[PDB]
DNA sequence: AGGTGATGCTTTAGATTTTTCAC
DNA sequence: CAAAGTGAAAAATCTAAAGCATCACCT
């Protein structure tokens, strides 16, 4: 009560005298200032009226670099709907039961999207409780999600107002957010801010034109520490070395000298012509001397960056483990806090990490994520390493590989965030409202979700509430469904192996799809030219020229259909396919309507010109339970009781049981019965359905989207602009203008580098619950129009070259020599001179308008009138990425069946432009397969003959497996314990899983059995173990020898061996001598079938090496087609009589 | 109105459970010279062929021309349901939508009654060849359905000869190669067991192993097995059951494509 | 204590493997007149009842009547060792901790002991209602066994359907339907063959193949077997062997399902 | 020209049918005096062996000594095509790359040449250790079969221990332990199924099961089996071929822990 | 020495479950 | 009291569904 109240308040002085400690000061003089800024809090401050005032806090900051900040309050809300007549007595209720907390309540209706007679004008009216502090919302919260819960609950099932009420809302969705749509404050911009007096709200205004921006001050800290062998690295145990960090381009360091064996003096890392970070020692005596003169260095700093990858796992608890062996307050000194979740949130700083976009928001190889492949991706070159095992010893030797090696580290993390991640805060402060921590951590789902609230308040709205998963889904029949899904990612590889584009291939083409070409050339050319730059024939100058090119070089190709010709490797990408078709069809999540609510529209004329007729296949696994038995097994467990889950409670009774502990006792009871009854608990089955989708709603995710894909177009439009701009500049050299174009070509770059995400991002929004549009058809109704697509794409290349992998938005594919690619248009216009055409993606647009040309646009031109003006348009554009040099396919062991979204490709230097789907970048798991993936995507590119370039893979292969097949006698055995490292994490404990069998579960019993429960106490932990073969029928789970029996000394490790290996014969102990080669020989024979044989023997190669066998379903095909007794059809030996057709009966 | 009982019902149990594994959907028909069989494979390989006896039945009641293509799976399945002695009887309708199988014992108790859905599909129908075969086999049904499920995997593809000497099938794979030969029968008056030969020309031909091994299964169907052939020719192998009709089979052979000289 | 031996090594051995493996656990509550199986079901559905005196034994011995119980899928790997007529032979203590199993041969020379640890359970003692049966049929076994493995593959609800003449088995399946008649036998010498039916009303009731099916596997212990049932009430199946005791197999009855009216 | 004559047909198909699943590559020295086996296993625990001297066979050419090696998988697959009844001989060449088989038929009609494209082998050849057999277990081994294989059921390591009362085959299991116990005959007159253990020493040993099982496989072959072993050394599970020849299988010893903790 | 089916002894394809990746 | 997972791999292990090699009568 009270004492909450005193604690509040203490906690927000102390934060606020904390705050005011690093600069930005308590702006508290009437004025105007001009504003930038960089991040939001929320607090409290006491108001005029002694309440406890909730609050929140914009910081920002000017070109001089003038640290202030400014209190934001506004009264916590949330809206509820109850049903019709029942809206003014809550109210008053609500009032009256409220007081205290409740600041004023007000009706405020708001626009519904889930709803009969959809927007013919109707609008909800919701109640808003304007509260005082979001503890009294939480509070308040709580006290009503279990009413509102119950009163759901006899919705279903079928006085006070209390239950009159029957929605909650925003209620997962924090304050911040709603209060940043509310203001429209957007973030990171400039605003020009006004204090009037307490009396008055402080007022923001948003400054549009001033694009111009300056840096706010950055720290990038590289850490480093010694670690134990045998142990995991933690600040108890030892000690740091040093700390170097970067500012705005000027660096520092910070040294401790008490282990640090020599004074060091200044660095310089320069290794581009526009990188450059100057660098100056300190060097402290005392490890408390290091972290003071570090913590009063950033004391004169006036931090507000504070950025290292990695920091809330590896640094943060560190350092506040350090103050605490030292007794140092680290809530004074900075404020570092444990967040709720597993972080350190600064309310005066921002803390990011490349590894929560790196790993996630840059579209990288995932297993490549580290800093120094992060640098070799980007900066394009690699810094210096260590390893942890060893970098001990490594920095008491000598100290300046570990100095050079930090400031490098921090230098090139600095130029990562710059480069990149500066742009990314910028992009995603434009217009999504959130400060840039719980962007950079929340999923780009959930930004989507932001943009949704955004344009939703700008369509004033209502926010859907997030859905609660709920089991026992039934179908027509009433049968209990175990888990939904869509058709799936329609992934699938026709050929498979090496296609290198100068090694010459084979086609077998038509001649008659040529002339089908042929008669439509002309019109291809005239769409592609005033649809994609909207540029009329009548300008350009050489269209009879490139028309007789093309008609030459495509008979060219087509008097000899069949050839052996260089492949033409073009990928038919189609990026933000999804958002491009819900563009050409008006797709909304609430516009999803069936026939019987699309009659309760206005719009049902038999002039369906408003109905879609979309068709998709419904994906169904479920039980095969019936209604009636589930009806008994019902009231069979409604009659009696139930163990109870309450520890020595009362007898557990089935009518007030919660929800999840039913499923689950369902579940089990139906999955056993009907395991002994019905033979199956999962049958699969296909269906059909039918639904239409309406088009003239508000449409705030379409036109949203289309505004966005405009936006994208105009942005990189003007992006090549200033970047010509800036190169024309570079050559004249005038510093004010070279660093404004700088400026700008950033922020365009920042802009199209955002919304390439979001347009990545927009799909992924449905298949996820507890969201505002969670949906069951527009995925699926837009994956079935792609799939349409790139069916009728795989016919149409069928006819004219080969379709290689039919990858939902790109299919990667191969055209001959001399097919028509790309073709450049001279016109007499002044603004484009001279038009570059792409031709295959030009006659995959006019066959995709040709089916697909949507008539039924209609926008709502006047909204007075409620006019609809009904249009036709064309958006769907494809692209093909430069000509691939390399193109990889994997197949898999199985009977024809081969890998799906895995493959790999190569530019023409060779570059690893791309690579994915495989082991080698899944973290864990087993890590000389990796290392051998690593090999063999090497050595692919050498070679101009398939036959020689496997034979390169042939070698390697051999190289690395005469490695392990000759034991690796004459070479250390530290890499081989590294390689055959097999670590499987353990979930929960070990007297958890129990019966259950595993080899975690193994290795945790053998770890119990050598050093006790101890060990094995908690779950978390890194249980490293190998495979032994010396025990004879033994399941392969069991003797999962670990690699913690290797501390113990000799006799103890051999009698612990000899118990586990239930045999004490044996005198020598190598661990070369107890490993099971067989889990590693089937482990790398899966893998090299998966890589180079299975593909290989798909392309008439007779081996990729002797040293391998193959699965014989294939033997026997390759077998009987070396030879010439092939088979026969009937038609040529057996005549014929006709074909016959029975009838019934 | 149409009515064919048949008192062998053992002979049909094995008859249409012999001929599984190449096709799935048979193309049956019903004519005055009896019901006939005719069906060729999925794999555009080869094809069987069946003929029964109007007099074969006991009583047989051809009504109209009827064929009727149905499927083989469930047929068979419910086709085992019958006993091994036990009467069958067939009926069929001008107009109907279910075929109707009736099953009865010799004890006048266990009588039982099927209905099987009729199916609707469009088959290709392929004439029948007939000129001077090479050579013409008399050969016992076991043996030489042993012949066929041993040498099974000495390969997958064996050639087969005849001569004077008698009648020689050689299979080979990548393990090794295996040939049986059969001599002349002079010395023993069962027929069924003794082996006779007949000649032409010279016959060095080869077929496909596999499928004489999922053929072979229609082993007690004769007690005996006849065979005739030629080069690049209807393999006409064909299994007489008594007086009710006769089983027959035609494969396609493997040709030697011709080389560079 | 608890001691018994008894000759027959058959009877229990194919008891065990008939109640191996549609009963997990039961509980062996043994009394002065002897035995009761009864056991909960997982199905839930199938209730058994088995009865068990002391009579048909060589020596009985027991000092209290433990309700001790143990699972039958042990009881079956260890009485997988028996034969047919080896002496089989059991001891126990006061105390549940350790059965001994003794295998005697009929020629006295092979023996053998066998130790099983037990366990301790906790089943309410269902009830066993006895009534007037409405139908009653005294079924041979083997051809009971042969049309619940000829409807097994067919279809998944078997209908009964009991009258004046005999018993009717009908079903709805996806290849079709059909149906089995029954009726009385008269003139028959061996009563082992012999049907005989009992009726008061004809009760018709759907039911699962393929839990009849293990129900069925008790078929070696008689030739014939004793099926009772009545309208709104669960079918009794009896099995009857020497004078030993009797085996009750409640099985409720699944309705139609109403929904769709 | 290394020839060999022969009546039976079941017995050699069978014995290189008892290595089916212990031996894939063995050694066959054929040799004048005869041929023979000896090897490890694949897991190379154990011995086994086979021998087959010349005066067995009928005819038996053989001037040099050639140890040859052939897939047991594969020659098993291909002597599984004549009849039980059938008579055998093998001959090889000095260049017998291939081997030269004939399976010719009873009635001397349906004769089969077979051939394998062989492999060589290098595998060590070790002295059997000979010395005196402390107990041997002269008794029937379809018994002993079929004992060892229902304890297998239950149990999966055997301890052998034959003492002065007799024989305990003790086998511990984690669901249950049991143990075979048997004493001399006395009242069977035929001598078959009569054991005779000579006693020297009482004895406590363990020994594996499973590999146990794979050497009874073998029992139709023999009536019975001399369970021939000392203290401390592998077992010697005898199978008496014929008059043909013999075979040896050698079984380590178990080797636990004898000390204390 | 074969003809009807039991009866069991391998064999092979799903079934199921648990981590652990990609989206 | 809390917590953004679910298809796909891949195997371990647990299964049942058959394929096929011996037996209960009978001259
Ligand atoms: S498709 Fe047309 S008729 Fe149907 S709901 Fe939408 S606007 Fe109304």
């Amino acid at each position: 009560s009270s004492v909450s109240a005193l604690k509040r308040l203490e906690r927000s002085q102390w934060t606020d005298k904390m705050d005011l400690r690093f600069g930005f000061e308590r702006l508290k003089e009437p004025g105007e200032k001009t504003g930038w800024l960089i991040n939001m809090h929320p607090t409290e401050i006491l108001d005029e009226d002694k309440r406890l005032g909730s609050a929140v806090d914009y910081y920002f900051i000017q070109d001089d670099g003038s640290r202030f900040k400014v209190a934001l309050p506004y009264k916590p809300y949330f809206y509820i709907a109850t049903r019709k007549g029942c809206e003014r007595e809550v109210s008053s209720f609500l009032s009256k039961k409220f007081q205290g907390k409740i600041a004023k309540v007000e009706t405020v209706p708001k626009e519904d999207l889930d709803l009969p007679n959809h927007l013919v004008g109707l609008k909800r009216n919701y109640i808003r409780l304007s509260f005082h502090t979001v503890e009294d919302l939480v509070k308040v919260r709580k006290e009503i999600s279990p009413a509102v819960k119950k009163n759901r609950e006899q919705d279903h099932a079928s006085a006070d107002q209390l239950d009159n009420i029957v929605d909650m809302r925003e209620y997962d969705v924090p304050y911040h957010i709603r209060l940043s749509i509310d203001l429209k404050i957007h973030v990171a911009h400039w605003y020009n801010v006004r204090y009037r007096g307490n009396a008055f709200p402080v007022e923001i205004t948003r400054r549009d034109d001033l694009v111009e921006r300056p840096d706010p001050v950055v720290l990038a800290f590289a850490i480093a520490t010694t670690k134990l062998p045998l142990k995991f690295p933690d600040a108890e145990t030892d000690q740091i070395m040093m700390i170097s960090y970067m500012i705005d381009g000027q660096g520092y360091l910070i040294t401790n000298r008490e282990i640090v064996s020599e004074d060091i003096e200044d660095f310089e890392f320069t290794p581009k012509p526009e990188y450059e970070g100057p660098f100056c020692v300190f060097n402290e005596p005392d490890e408390a001397h290091l972290i003071q003169r570090w913590f009063e260095h950033v004391q004169e700093t006036k931090p507000t960056i504070m950025v290292t990858y990695n920091g809330d796992f590896f640094d943060w608890p560190f350092v506040e483990a350090r103050a605490a062996v030292h007794g140092l307050s680290m809530q004074q000194e900075i404020g570092f806090q444990k967040d709720s979740q597993g972080e350190y949130k600064a309310p005066q700083c921002i803390h990011m990490d490349c590894l929560r976009w790196v790993k996630r928001d840059s579209y990288l190889p995932v297993g490549s994520h580290n800093l120094k492949a992060a640098a070799k991706a980007k900066l394009g070159y690699d810094p210096v390493e260590l390893d942890p095992e060893d970098m001990c010893r490594m920095a008491t030797e000598q100290p300046q590989t570990l100095a050079t090696y930090s400031v490098s580290d921090a230098v090139a993390t600095y130029y990562l965030y710059m480069k990149y991640v500066h742009p990314f805060i910028f992009a995603l402060c434009t217009i999504i409202p959130m400060e840039p921590d719980e962007v950079l951590r929340k999923g780009s789902g959930t930004l989507c979700e932001a943009l949704l609230m955004v344009q939703a308040f700008h369509a004033n709205i209502i926010f859907p509430n997030k859905q609660e998963q709920e089991f026992n889904k039934l179908t027509d029949d009433g049968h209990v469904l175990d888990s939904e899904t869509y058709v799936g990612g329609h992934v699938e590889a026709l050929e498979s192996g090496v296609f290198r584009s100068d090694i010459p291939c084979r086609f077998r083409m038509n001649p008659a799809a040529f002339d089908f070409l042929l008669q439509r050339v002309e019109k291809t050319l005239r769409h592609a030219l005033e649809e994609e730059e909207k540029v009329p024939v009548e300008q350009v100058t050489n269209f009879e020229e490139v028309c007789d090119e093309i008609k030459s070089k495509l008979a060219s190709l087509k008097d000899v259909p069949s050839r052996i010709e260089c492949p033409l490797i073009y990928h038919l990408d189609v990026g933000a396919m999804y958002p491009n078709i819900i563009l050409t069809n008006r797709l909304q999540p609430s516009a999803m309507v069936d026939e019987a609510t699309c009659a309760a529209c206005d719009f049902n004329k038999p002039g369906a010109n408003c109905q879609r007729k979309m068709a998709w296949q419904w994906r169904g696994e479920f039980m095969p339970a019936s209604r009636s038995e589930y009806h008994r097994i019902q009231h069979q467990l409604e009659s009696e009781k139930f163990p109870p889950l309450f520890p020595e409670g009362p007898a557990r009774a089935f009518h007030e049981l919660s929800r999840e502990e039913q499923a689950k006792y369902e579940k089990r009871r139906l999955a056993d019965y009907c395991r002994k009854a019905y033979k199956k608990i999962h049958i699969t089955k296909v269906e059909e359905r039918l639904t239409t989708i309406c088009q003239r709603e508000n449409s705030f995710y379409v036109d949203t989207v289309r505004a966005f894909r405009d936006r994208r177009y105009e942005f990189k439009g003007l992006h090549k602009v200033w970047k010509k701009k800036l190169s024309a500049a570079v050559e004249v050299g005038d510093a004010a203008e070279v660093k404004r174009c700088k400026n700008m070509e950033v922020l365009y770059d920042s802009l199209q580098l955002a919304h390439k995400c979001i347009l990545n991002s927009f799909y992924g929004y449905v298949m996820r619950k507890g969201a505002r549009w969670y949906s069951m058809e527009m995925a699926g109704i837009v994956c079935f129009t792609g799939a349409n697509i790139i069916t009728q794409a795989r016919e149409l290349i069928e006819q004219i070259g080969r379709p290689l992998e039919l990858d939902t938005d790109g299919i990667w594919c191969v055209l001959p020599n001399s097919f028509p690619e790309n073709f450049v248009f001279k016109t007499t216009n002044v603004k484009k001179p001279k038009v570059t055409i792409s031709y295959p993606g030009a006659m995959l647009n006019i066959m995709v308008k040709e089916g697909f040309t949507n008539d039924q646009y209609q926008e709502l031109a006047e909204p007075s009138s409620l006019t609809y003006v009904t249009r036709s348009e064309n958006s769907i554009f494809f692209e093909v990425d430069g000509p691939y040099l390399a193109m990889i396919l994997p197949a898999s062991k199985e009977e024809g069946k081969k890998l799906k979204k895995r493959y790999a490709v190569f530019n023409e230097d060779g570059s690893l432009a791309e690579l994915k789907g495989f082991e080698v970048k899944r973290r864990g798991e087993l890590q000389l397969i990796k290392i051998f993936q690593s090999s063999v995507f090497e050595a692919f590119l050498k070679g101009s003959t398939l036959e020689e370039v496997y034979g390169s893979v042939a070698k390697v292969a051999d190289y690395w497996l005469d490695v392990l097949y000759s034991k690796a006698a004459n070479m250390p055995d530290s890499e081989l314990f590294e390689l055959i490292s097999e670590n499987r994490s353990m979930s929960r404990k070990l007297e958890d899983y129990g019966e259950q069998k595993s080899t975690s579960i193994s290795t945790a019993k053998r770890l119990a059995e050598f050093l006790g429960d101890q060990m094995v106490k908690d779950a978390g932990l890194s249980c490293r173990y190998i495979i032994s073969r010396k025990p004879e029928g033994s399941p392969v789970t069991e003797r999962a020898i670990p690699l913690a029996i290797f501390q113990a000394e000799p006799t103890v490790r051999k009698h612990f061996l000899r118990k586990w290996l239930k045999s004490s014969s044996l005198q020598d102990f190598d661990i070369r001598a107890i490993l099971d080669w067989d889990y590693y020989i089937e482990r790398l024979g899966s893998a090299i079938q998966k890589i180079i044989t299975i593909p290989a023997a798909l392309q008439q190669v007779k081996n990729p090496v002797p040293r391998v066998k193959h699965p014989d379903w294939l033997h026997k095909k390759l077998l009987e087609k070396n030879d010439v007794y092939k088979q026969k059809k009937i038609s040529e030996l057996f005549t014929l009589e006709g074909r016959r057709q029975v009838t019934m009966a | 109105m149409f009515e064919a009982r048949l008192v062998q019902g053992s002979i049909l149990k094995k008859v249409l459970e012999a001929l599984k594994d190449l096709i799935n959907e048979a193309c049956w028909d019903i004519s005055s010279s009896g019901v006939n069989l005719q069906s060729m494979d999925s794999s555009h390989v080869s094809l069987v062929q069946l003929t029964l006896r109007s007099e074969g039945f006991d009583t047989y009641r051809c009504d109209r021309n009827l064929a009727m293509g149905v499927n083989l799976t469930s047929m068979s399945k419910i086709l085992k349901c019958a006993g091994n002695e036990d009467i069958i009887t067939l009926r069929a309708e001008d107009n109907a939508d279910t075929l109707a199988l009736v099953f009865e014992a010799p004890n006048q108790e266990k009588v039982s009654d099927y209905e099987m859905k009729l199916m609707d599909l469009d088959v290709e129908q392929l004439g029948i060849p007939e000129q001077e075969y090479s050579c013409v086999v008399k050969m016992p049904s076991g043996e030489f359905a042993r012949i066929c499920r041993d040498l099974s995997h000495i390969g997958d593809a064996v050639v087969i000869s005849c001569a004077k000497d008698g009648v020689k099938f050689s299979a080979s794979g990548e393990l090794g190669n295996g040939n049986i030969k059969l001599s002349q029968t002079s010395n023993v008056d069962k027929e069924e067991e003794a082996v006779t030969i007949e000649m032409n020309e010279p016959v060095q031909l080869t077929f496909a192993l596999r499928y004489l091994n999922f053929f072979t299964k229609a082993t007690p169907l004769s007690s005996t097995v006849t065979l005739s052939m030629s080069a690049d020719v209807p393999l006409v192998v064909e299994y007489k059951i008594a007086d009710m009709g006769h089983l027959k089979y035609y494969l396609a052979p493997k040709i030697e494509d011709e080389e560079g000289s």
